[PDB]
């Protein structure tokens, strides 16, 4: 009984690796999720170098 | 024509008017109604099943 449940511990650790094997292949193929396979592009830069050239619009003056 | 002429910085300031041409649009929000899920922060995180799943681990 010991060497069925590390048997049956073992085997759902191999569905649980070849699950997992299979969602990363599907995650690398697509690159969808946030986790893996994703560069993060931010346009946080652009985003304050556009509020900057609104914000000089204002100071523009005499 | 009795008019009066202007100070030297009368034309060079902000004119504000009440026009009645109607302004065209707001600057309405892209919509991407499929972007990359991240995890949320209120999913709930229980252990891992048998853990790492490594090599003689857990
Ligand atoms: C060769 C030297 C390097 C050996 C590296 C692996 C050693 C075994 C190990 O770390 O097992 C982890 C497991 C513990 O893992 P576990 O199965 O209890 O669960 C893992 C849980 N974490 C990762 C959080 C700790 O240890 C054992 O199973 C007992 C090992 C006893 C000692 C066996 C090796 C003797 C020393 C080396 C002699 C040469």
């Amino acid at each position: 009984e010991k060497s069925l449940h590390y048997l049956y511990e073992e085997n759902e650790k191999a569905q649980i690796r070849l699950l997992e094997d299979e969602v990363r292949r599907k995650m690398s193929e697509r690159n969808d999720y946030q986790a893996y396979y994703y560069r993060p592009s931010v346009a946080k830069y652009h985003r304050i170098s556009k509020e900057a050239a609104d914000e000089l619009e204002a100071l523009r003056g005499d | 024509f009795d008019w009066d002429r202007p100070s030297y910085g009368y034309f060079s300031r902000a004119k504000v008017i009440q026009s009645a041409r109607e302004a065209p649009k707001k600057e309405e929000k892209v919509s991407y109604p499929d972007a990359t899920p991240g995890l949320p922060e209120d999913y709930p995180k229980p252990p891992a099943k048998y853990g790492s799943r490594f090599h003689w681990l857990e």
